[PDB]
């Protein structure tokens, strides 16, 4: 019969690259799960998941940090994704309707 | 919050070629947050508000797990994948919400737990009732201590 | 804005 690798079908989000800072406002939260909330809840109805994880990949690039007189005061951040997905990974929201 | 349904015709149109993904739930989440220990992380719990309410609203029962240790969330991540609901989902999620370094986070009291342990106790030798199933991992958390500074713009 |  066919059988598994040992691992497959994830897919991992991360606010980060290797070797960087994640950034986090002390009042709206990390930019991460801030972008990640807006994308999903937006457009989950249309778009499967690594795609919008690509968006949200869009808005933390262009973001960077307000913080005067530190090391943060203009900072960047790069989220990234990395996926052992094998199909279009769609949510299908409120599909069938009440 | 309001997460915009699909359309039955999207759903007809794309369900062929994408998992299946029409459980009632859609699959458990678990939220795992960490916030008091490494500083305290302001702002941490508008994230995790957010993370609930938005996994609910896309269809999951979500469970959350608060301050824990690195022994603590080895346990419960362990507890949460051998939890009998997987077989009858036909997806998954977890988000790990701390400080970190690359490839682990922290739990609460200062030690590590490292993100292959995490994601082998999902994995298809270890949870069999998510074999073939997305399983979706969200991970705030640094990756190093170094800030990125940005460059120009050419 | 502070680093995670």
């Amino acid at each position: 019969k066919m059988r598994l690798p040992t691992r497959s079908d994830m897919i991992c989000g991360y606010a980060c690259l290797k070797g960087t800072a994640a950034m986090r406002n002390t009042k709206r939260g990390s930019w991460y799960i801030e972008a990640l909330a807006q994308v999903f809840s937006e457009r989950a109805c249309d778009m499967h998941v690594a795609d919008m994880l690509v968006k949200v990949n869009a808005l933390i690039k262009d973001r960077e940090g307000y913080a005067p007189g530190t090391e943060f005061h203009r900072c960047k951040e790069m989220s990234e994704y990395c996926s052992t997905l094998c199909r279009h990974l769609y949510l299908f929201p409120g599909h069938p309707p009440t | 919050m309001q997460v915009k349904p699909c359309t039955p015709e999207f759903y007809q149109t794309h369900f062929q070629l994408a998992y299946r993904l029409q459980s009632r739930p859609r699959g458990l989440a678990l939220v795992l947050s960490n916030v008091h220990f490494l500083e305290f992380r302001s702002g941490g719990d508008v994230d995790h508000s957010t993370l609930v309410t938005l996994f609910k609203l896309l269809g999951y029962d979500v469970h959350v797990l608060c301050d824990q240790t690195a022994q603590e969330m080895q346990e419960k991540l362990q507890n949460f994948a051998q939890l009998p609901a997987h077989r009858v989902t036909d997806s998954c999620i977890v988000a790990l919400l701390s400080h970190g370094v690359e490839g682990a986070i922290y739990g609460v009291d200062g030690k590590l737990l490292q993100l292959q342990e995490v994601f082998q106790l999902f994995d298809n030798a270890n949870c069999p009732s998510l074999q073939n199933k997305p399983k979706m991992f969200f991970i705030q958390a640094c990756r190093g201590d170094e800030t990125d500074r940005g460059v120009d713009q050419q | 804005d502070v680093a995670d």
